[PDB]
């Protein structure tokens, strides 16, 4: 989750004004439920040395 | 000059203090390596740094605080993070074991061996430090290491250093959500041991930091990277008159003198007033009188207190952005003509006012709003006192069957310090209607 | 025309320092502006005594 | 030959003695970066009551800055006219207020006081004579009533025969954001008027009302309010760096505005404030002068003297006027209203007429009074000291530096004994 938040800047491919107006809750909403998943996630320096 | 020291102990006291400092080097511009572009900004350490970071002629912007922690698992991991290089390692002050969520054993049992090396660390960063107005202590009442190992510490440099002032900063309990039932234990034994050392203790609440989001945020499911902005936004607030200056230039001290009204009780309460979501600052406008409803709002405070069911002593407004005089001394004139606000008639004035020119910022992947005018409202009110009443009726019960005391009376403790806290929060209470009836 | 009409539409002409960054007018006008003089910028010389 | 030398004093009087400078500097025409343009020879002339000489025509002000926090002095510094300030004149320290009375009275002022001192005797051995002194400074600022009080006091003993000229500005009256302000005031003004002998009273919410009155532009800067009373004070000081046939001199005036030694404090009054369209809208004559200069709302000091009578009134005129329409103006006022002045001294009126226009107007004037009105300002703070005294709010700071309330005492009975000074002389 830091590597996330912090390190990677969040989701890259996500669209940034994907919250507006929705259905059920007709309001702002499918803007993150799924959270980043992707990319190498445990490639640092120390591990290959 | 005009600096100070930042504290950060208890691991969920270490990831507020890097937000913080995240948010800190984005305002300067500071990138992750530790040095700014080819512009002329290095020297001796003498610019808007020179009161936060230590940019010597090495280059490398040193923050002026020091991490503690007891688990090396997050320390770390933050060891590991973006702007490790400029963290000083050994300030990143890790620990090999736990307090188990014991007051004592982090008070007792580890704390000795440790506060003499962190004492090398405040005195080596004494020396260097030149006006030094105060501390910045970040900590937790339910901690399991930000309780015990911050009480010795406050206590060491309390003794040796009484000329300055120190600041202190803890998530207040949820008083109805409890992740830990030895909660009262440690945090009634952390408020009596405080309440003759400590100077300004500042609390909040997480709850109503979540009520929030989904109130005028519109966010139902945050995250604490939105709680560490927040707050971290909190702390920024009241550091730009470091940083800055205004139409007037306050300080702590006068944060001091004028907040706390009487000895022991030094407990005001913090708030934002432009807490709202991107769009709604979109096709709506923000002015000095809304907001100035807004602050006042019961419905907006972090702390569950009703401000009917208590008494308004002070208000501090520290006005950040670009604001005039004329509109707001008529504003909160017209608040002084509101009955529903009852401040106690001991104080016809109550109200310390901080301009400052700089416009509140946003934060690059952030969800705050683009602030051109912000004020915080650090205030005091009688309707804390129901806060502690809960906690000693929860109290009161659970010592009289006395659970978990095998826990600490097996580790060497005993009831008569226990004992202590009832009598010391009962003169709190005590106190706290009797200042309070006029 | 809003309340204060006038005068704020007439300034602007007389007033011909204005900022182009948004809001910096208080930035820009911080040290003040001229209210307490005529628009004209000199009247030295006068050997009037 | 008679100079004066300038006192900046408290962080407001650090915006005030920044604005009150650069003003005289305009107005005699010399450039931000101190080359004198020659260009009037009776401001050539009298330069020298304010200004000292340095190499390459540079007219060094006499005046010395004061404070603690760096922060403000770097930015006068960094101001239009900070060059022509000196850094020998900038005396400071190492520590912070805290907004505290006692301790810049007791605990900081003392190792600097020492310098301070050194500093403006060594600008007193650098002019010849002086009038005496004026300070810009403000009477509830924390710094600023320490610092003053204690140089007032020692400046008395040092020098016991010149003008001890005060400019205060008084906090508002509603809210005084500094909840421990009275406290100051009171203590502070316990020692003025035992060492002052003149005080201008200068009130914040007024400013406000005559820009909401006459400049109605909405939104000012606090400098433009700076602008305002430097002005005023630029103009009681035209009289001495003036010719023509009006006397000047302080003592000159104070005797004719003092009747009994204990009359110390005074309001400002200033003349043609115009609006929009009235510049080209305005006949500026005697007549409208005078009616505009005796207006309850051009007043701006503490609150309406409507409310008492007038003990002694002063105005002074600067343009090109004569002295019969002055004359009968003084007559038509003391026609329009007789009664409202006291059966105690008729024809209190002091006039003074300086012939040389101001610098962007020509018929303008200031005026100093003393009327029945500072009973409310000193009843105003008695009910708030003696609220707090009640129960002795915030008091544990002043005990820790080392104070009690032996001082409040009669400070307060002090204080008392003006209500009803004011009140028997009148009343
Ligand atoms: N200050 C802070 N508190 C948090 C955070 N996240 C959760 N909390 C709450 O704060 C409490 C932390 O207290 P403790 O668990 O005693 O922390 P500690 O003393 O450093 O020792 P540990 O028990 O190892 O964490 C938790 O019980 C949470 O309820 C956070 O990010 N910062
Ligand atoms: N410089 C300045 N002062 C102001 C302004 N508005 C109000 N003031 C008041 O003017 C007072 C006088 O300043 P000082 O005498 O230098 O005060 P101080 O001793 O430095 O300590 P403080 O009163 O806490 O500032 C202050 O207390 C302020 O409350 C302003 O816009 N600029």
């Amino acid at each position: 989750t830091y590597d996330d938040h912090y390190n990677r800047h969040n989701y890259n491919p996500g669209l940034p004004a994907l919250r507006t107006w929705n259905g059920q809750k007709l309001l702002w909403l499918p803007e993150k439920s799924d959270f980043p998943l992707v990319a190498p996630p445990t490639n640092y320096g120390l591990l290959e040395q | 000059m005009r600096e100070c020291i930042s504290i950060h102990v208890g691991q969920a006291g270490v990831q507020i203090g890097n937000a913080c400092w995240e948010l800190y080097c984005l305002e300067h511009g500071i990138q992750p390596d530790g040095q700014m572009p080819s512009d002329k900004t290095i020297g001796g350490g003498d610019d808007s740094f020179n009161t936060f970071f230590s940019e010597t002629g090495a280059g490398k912007h040193v923050p002026r605080a020091v991490f503690v922690d007891l688990e090396p698992t997050v320390v770390d991991e933050v060891r590991t993070g973006t702007y490790r290089q400029l963290f000083h390692p050994e300030q990143l002050i890790t620990g090999k074991e736990d307090a188990a969520n014991n007051y004592a054993r982090g008070h007792y049992t580890i704390g000795k061996e440790i506060v003499d090396l962190v004492l090398d660390r405040i005195r080596k960063l004494a020396d260097l430090c030149t006006g030094l107005q105060g501390f910045l202590i970040f900590h937790s009442f339910g901690g399991g290491t930000g309780s015990g190992f911050a009480s010795l510490l406050m206590e060491r440099l309390s003794v040796d250093y009484g000329k300055k002032s120190k600041l202190e900063f803890a998530i207040y309990p949820a008083p109805q959500v409890s992740t830990a039932v030895v909660e009262p234990y440690n945090s009634i034994l952390t408020t009596h041991t405080t309440l003759e050392h400590s100077d300004c203790a500042f609390m909040v609440d997480n709850e109503a930091i979540y009520d929030i989001c989904r109130r005028n945020l519109d966010i139902e499911r945050p995250t604490y990277t939105n709680l560490n902005r927040l707050i971290g936004q909190i702390v920024s607030s009241i550091t730009a008159s470091l940083r800055f200056d205004g139409a007037l230039n306050v300080d702590l001290t006068e944060f001091q003198t004028n907040l706390v009204p009487y000895p022991r009780i030094h407990f005001p309460l913090a708030t934002y007033a432009p807490v709202i979501s991107a769009e709604k600052a979109y096709h709506e406008q923000l002015s000095v009188a809304e907001i100035t409803n807004a602050c006042f709002e019961p419905a907006n405070q972090m702390v569950k207190c009703d401000p009917r069911h208590g008494k308004y002593m002070a208000c501090c407004m520290l006005y950040r952005g670009d604001v005039v005089p004329k509109d707001v001394n008529a504003a909160i004139a017209t608040i002084k003509t509101k009955r529903t606000i009852q401040f106690v008639d001991w104080c016809p004035t109550g109200f310390k006012v901080g301009i400052n020119y700089q416009p509140p910022t946003v934060v690059p992947g952030g969800d705050l709003a683009k602030v051109q005018r912000a004020v915080c409202m650090l205030s005091n009110t009688t309707a804390i006192a129901e806060a502690w009443a809960r906690l000693d009726h929860k109290f009161d019960l659970m010592y009289a069957k006395r659970a978990f005391v095998h826990w600490y009376v097996g580790e060497g403790m005993e009831e008569g310090e226990f004992s202590e806290a009832r009598e010391d929060l009962a003169a709190l209470e005590k106190d706290y209607e009797e200042v309070g009836v006029d | 025309l809003l309340y204060n009409w006038e005068e704020e539409r007439a300034t602007n002409q007389l007033d011909q320092i204005p900022p182009l960054q948004d809001g910096s007018e208080s930035y820009f006008f911080r040290h003040g502006h001229q209210g307490l003089l005529t628009t004209q910028p000199q009247s030295p010389m006068s050997s009037s005594t | 030959m008679r100079e004066i030398v300038h006192l900046q004093a408290g962080q407001c009087g650090n915006q005030i003695g920044a604005k009150f400078w650069e003003v005289i500097s305009d107005e005699h025409g010399i450039d931000p970066t101190g080359t004198y343009h020659g260009d009037s020879d009776l401001q050539l002339e009298r330069i020298n009551v304010y200004y000292n000489e340095a190499t390459g025509g540079k007219y060094v002000p006499r005046a010395v800055l004061v404070d603690l926090e760096p922060g403000t002095m770097d930015s006068v510094r960094s101001g239009p006219f900070g060059q022509i300030f000196r850094p020998d004149n900038f005396v400071f320290g190492q520590s912070g207020a805290g907004n505290n009375w006692a301790k810049g009275h007791y605990t900081e002022g003392a190792e600097l006081v020492d310098s301070v001192l050194d500093v403006v005797r060594k600008e007193a051995e650098s002019c010849d004579c002086l009038q005496g002194f004026q300070l810009t400074h403000s009477l509830g600022g924390g710094t600023g009533s320490g610092m003053g009080t204690l140089l007032i006091s020692k400046i008395r003993e040092e020098y016991p025969d010149r003008i001890m000229n005060t400019f205060s500005v008084v906090p508002s009256p509603k809210v005084s954001d500094t909840v421990v302000e009275p406290y100051n005031a009171t203590l502070s003004v316990h020692q003025l008027v035992e060492n002052t002998d003149e005080t201008y009273c200068i009130d914040n919410e007024a400013l406000y009302d005559i820009c909401f009155r006459t400049l109605k532009l909405t939104t000012p800067t606090y400098g433009d309010l700076n602008h305002l009373v430097s002005a005023t004070m630029s103009g009681v000081t035209t009289c001495l760096r003036f010719p023509g046939q009006l006397n000047a001199d302080l003592r000159k005036l104070a005797v004719n505005m003092v009747p009994f030694p204990r009359l110390h404090f005074f309001m400002p009054g200033f003349a043609p404030l115009t609006s929009r369209g009235s510049q080209q809208y305005r006949a500026l004559t005697v007549p409208e002068l005078t009616q505009q200069m005796f207006d309850a709302k051009n007043m701006m000091a503490a609150c309406d003297p409507r409310h008492g009578r007038y003990l002694t009134v002063a105005a002074v005129f600067r343009g090109r006027m004569s002295m019969k329409e002055v004359d009968e103006q003084m007559l038509n006022v003391q026609n329009k209203n007789s009664s409202y002045f006291v059966e105690w001294i008729p024809n209190n009126v002091k006039t003074a007429v300086c012939d040389i226009p101001p610098r962007g107007l020509k018929m303008s004037a200031t005026f100093i009074g003393n009327s029945t009105a500072i009973q409310e300002l000193f009843k105003r703070i008695s009910e708030q000291f003696t609220a707090m005294f009640r129960r002795k709010a915030f008091l544990h700071w002043y005990t820790g530096e080392g104070m009690d309330e032996m001082e409040f005492t009669e400070a307060e009975s002090n204080m008392n004994d003006l209500v009803s000074e004011y009140q028997q002389y009148q009343d």
